[PDB]
RNA sequence: UAUCUGGUUGAUCCUGCCAGUAGUCAUAUGCUUGUCUCAAAGUUAAGCCAUGCAUGUCUAAGUAUAAGCAAUUUAUACAGUGAAACUGCGAAUGGCUCAUUAAAUCAGUUAUGUUUAUUUGAUAGACAUGGAUAACCGUGGUAUUCUAGAGCUAAUACAUGCUUAAAAUCUCGACCCUUUGGAAGAGAUGUAUUUAUUAGAUAAAAAAUCAAUGUCUUCGGACUCUUUGAUGAUUCAUAAUAACUUUUCGAAUCGCAUGGCCUUGUGCUGGCGAUGGUUCAUUCAAAUUUCUGCCCUAUCAACUUGAUGGUAGGAUAGUGGCCUACCAUGGUUUCAACGGGUACGGGGAAUAAGGGUUCGAUUCCGGAGAGGGAGCCUGAGAAACGGCUACCACAUCCAAGGAAGGCAGCAGGCGCGCAAAUUACCCAAUCCUAAUUCAGGGAGGUAGUGACAAUAAAUAACGAUACAGGGCCCAUUCGGGUCUUGUAAUUGGAAUGAGUACAAUGUAAAUACCUUAACGAGGAACAAUUGGAGGCAAGUCUGGUGCCAGCAGCCGCGGUAAUUCCAGCUCCAAUAGCGUAUAUUAAAGUUGUUGCAGUUAAAAAGCUCGUAGUUGACUUUGGGCCCGGUUGGCCGGUCCGAUUUUUUCGUGUACUGGAUUUCCAACGGGGCCUUUCCUUCUGGCUAACCUUGAGUCCUUGUGGCUCUUGGCGAACCAGGACUUUACUUUGAAAAAAUUAGAGUGUUCAAAGCAGGCGUAUUGCUCGAAUAUAGCAUGGAAUAAUAGAAUAGGACUUU
RNA sequence: GAUCGAAGAUGAUCUGGUACCGUCGUAGUCUUAACCAUAAACUAUGCCGACUAGAUCGGGUGGUGUUUUUUUAAUGACCACUCGGUACCUUACGAGAAAUCAAAGUCGGUUCUGGGGGGAGUAUGGUCGCAAGGCUGAAACUUAAAGGAAUUGACGGAAG
RNA sequence: GAGAAUUUGGACAAACUUGGUCAUUUAGAGGAACUAAAAGUCGUAACAAGGUUUCCGUAGGUGAACCUGCGGAAGGAUCA
RNA sequence: GCGGGAGUAACUAUGACUCUCUUAAGGUAGCCAAAUGCCUCGUCAUCUAAUUAGUGACGCGCAUGAAUGGAUUAACGAGAU
């Protein structure tokens, strides 16, 4: 996996965690226009809870703190 | 993904499967006539299949007018009409009927002559 | 790297569909039927199954049938210090099948929180005791399954920890103490197996380090908490950061061979091999999870409450909605949710020039299933094909009380069907299971059956002589040369495949034996058929039949002179195969990614407008993001060794070719993103560019001249190094030449080279990270003040 | 509801005449509001941007010369250009099967649409409509061709 | 202190039975249409200017191909 | 107010079409065995221990037919199986 994807905050309302969309680049093999995913992806952010939604955010590997969410994200960048 | 809605190649045959041939128990021997552009009778034979269970009209070519392949005959069926178009004399007819085979063998093969099998 | 033909017409050229030529199939059918090697062989009803077989093995885990005791059986040289019995270990391996599964399945690449019989490395301990118990014996109840009372007896099966002659030395804690020590307990026992700091987190009992009592004291010092928790600290583990990846946990069991001294309650000790309980590793294997890519159908558009997630306990080997209570109302979806239909997936297999299209047999890897539905135990591993219990349906036995069963294991039976093989042989070889011997294996290694296909021999071919006919070269015309549709009791023979007798050889439990030479005998290249003859598509004449009998892939032929029917003779093509049927692909540029058309042949929506979506004129830039490589990791061939070998096997290295398409990193892009100016009296103040291009040196490749071939000068390509003139904000100048000063990123670790010295250290280069006009605002310098950290000095009732 | 007329009623014509023709005449035709929404709805040629010789209508400029003419505005006459629309005509290069085109040659960015004829714009469902009907939209099966461009000749109640 | 059997309570998995709703297949009273096939019936619609030029869309009417109103096209020469 | 008699197509079997008589002159779109049918347990499928209702058609119309109207077609009932 290795390299920091983009990230934007979709659903809010809880501790810790929070749900993101992830976006890619792919290219469809016969048509050769390009296309966009989603994905529901859980993060862990910290026990003070600094995200908002909108905020795009530095993802990465961590602890499996649930089976899920493996994923932490440590910077915040945007706010909204 | 993309294509328009293409139709894979389609056989004009009632059985289906994965099978050369089929057996089939009969009812009747007719004797049918043609279209248009030429006359006499040509025999026929209503085979109903086993597996498949369809009604198809099957040609019968032989050395013998009436040859046996009678009421209850356990005939074998095989193309003719699926390989290629189907015949112009007497259409409806897109299976020929095979000599002396199967499991129990019934109908007969060309009689009163005397060159190669066939 | 790709060659088209025939049929729409009176004829022609387009458009266009169809039919045919080719390669292929676990094959099927007609016909003919002579062999072999190798390979393959239920596609239909995951339908129902009779009978035999597919799961055992050790006595090397023990008492040890002596001393003492019934009956029977086996062995011997004599002793038999005897066994076949009851216990323990495997049946989760291996084999079979694709019902099911658009899946957290599977396929690329990875990631962490676990478990792990056996195997493998290392330390200490291995003491002292107790009670039952089959087998067995005499009897007894049943149709069978299944067993009842009673007596004797072993263990590494099972359960306590009672007893303490003798008992060193060290460490640690409570009770008790003139604090000196004493009583009692638990652990340890020569040499050996990654760290530091911080943040978050569960439970019973015991303990360390401490808070909260209190006491004694020669006042030096030393004692001290039912219970409770930690401001703090310790211990195990994880994450983050300093370089990364893999592996890793919880209560004793002795038996055996050999032997000197010594001791003995006569069962120690020493040496050696092996096992069991603990502690920490290691190998092998299994779990669990993140991310990406997924088939069609939108004549399937709304779906989703244990649903998305947090909080706590509860549960698990462990991560966890794995689960519940409470709270919030979210989560998914047109980038296709959800539903319906269909389907095991990949390495791969066929076809093709490649692109692609169609498939997922055999082999190999992964998942899921064992009559149907349910549940559990046993165990390290199973919610278990040949294990267990209750229930249901079927077929079967039965003394009618009641029992016993599941071939999607092998061989076979019935039914289904175009259709697919023996109720065979065996443990030798390989591999798996149990100290070795050795035993078990329907795994497997083999055999039998069928042109099922490929392959080779292939459907037959020689030296010599006599005679007759037509064509051509040459001819002195007399003949001679070369050459074969016939012919002869022709002559000399030679030759395979197979059988049989004898010899010789290798593995064997069985069936069929291989190879060479001599002699005799038999058969003979083990009987050649199938298909076509109008055009497409090599190949015509005569009789017979008369829209009948018949053939037909296409267009058509047959009703009196039929090259198409039918028979003959007469021809062509291939051959142990030939034709037909199935179905995929090619032909097909006819679903166009590579590689298609739309004025009249089929085809621009009646016309405007506009959202999502797709696409994007343009200057200067680095970073960030994304797409696309090229190179290295696996397998095959070649290289090397053995060998007859280009068979084949094994190891190491290099080169070359092919594959899984996802991660990391370096190097140059393309596409995507960013402002004259900027508080004000007043002075207007302060500062600057990537790069391109040219020159020089060095290195590489090409060509010319020259050498048998290996040398030389110049030009040009590409790469690296070196290189400033230069650029700019300001001052002094009468102007101005000119001149004077300053600048052309920052930080950190290591390694190399470079001044002066041993070094240090500085500068530059190499590689990373981060950012890319200033004056409202923010940072630094400077000053003040508050908090924290670090270093040094003066002090200290520290 | 004037002017002419589907349907409807008589007369004539013919073998028949439910038509053409002649006499009459209803709904329509006109109007407001509302609806259905189609045409052989046409250039049978999508929209937008750049390359490649040759008319006419509207705007703007020039003609140091000539004419109009008595508010002289002549806006003109007639000629030079320069731009947009471009009835269109005609044509070389070039393309195509050809007639022809003058881009329907040829190019991109983006969207729509075609895959033999008959069955079929039908069947059925959905959706819209008051209703006639529109929109979306197949298969069994049948067949071996349908079709385009271009030629020759016979014939005409065709012409010379 | 242990094992077997019995009773009560809690929570989990799935089957079986009944009712409603939707899809598919077969049988099927009955009903509408097509294709192929000789001869027929009625008219001459289309085909030359077929003696009213045709065809397509749409509306009304008729035994019948059809006729008529309205619009348009060249699928009548030529750019109507 | 809206007709009769006679002749006629491969083959069982039928009358498209044609002729003739009579009268003023002889019916369309759409439907059928009826609040109307002599003939008729007609003729066929499915249902039912029998089942003619339920529901599926047959054609054999004594004697269906567009304004004191055919035909499209939703809501409502102390009314009918």
């Amino acid at each position: 996996r290795g390299k920091i994807l983009t990230g934007t905050v979709v659903s809010t309302k809880m501790h810790r965690t929070i749900v993101i969309r992830r976006a890619y680049l792919h290219y469809i093999p016969k048509y050769n226009r390009y296309e966009k995913r989603h994905k529901n992806v859980p993060v862990h952010v910290s026990p003070a809870f600094r995200v908002q939604v909108g905020d795009i955010v530095t993802v990465g590997q961590c602890r499996p703190i649930s089976k899920t969410v493996r994923f932490n994200v440590v910077k915040v960048s945007a706010a909204a | 993904n993309y294509k328009k809605r293409l139709l894979g190649t389609a056989f004009k045959s009632s059985p289906f499967g994965g099978s050369s041939h089929a057996k089939g128990i009969v009812l009747e021997k007719l004797g049918i006539e043609s279209k248009q552009p030429n006359s006499a009778i040509r025999k026929c034979v209503r085979v109903q299949l086993i597996k498949n269970g369809k009604k198809v009209t099957a040609f019968v070519p032989n050395d013998g007018c009436l040859n046996f392949v009678d009421e209850n005959d356990e005939v074998l069926l095989a193309g003719f009409g699926r390989k290629g178009k189907a015949k112009g004399d007497i259409p409806g007819v897109r299976f020929k009927v095979v000599k002396v085979s199967g499991v129990s063998l019934l109908a007969l093969w060309k009689e009163k002559k005397e060159k190669p099998r066939s």
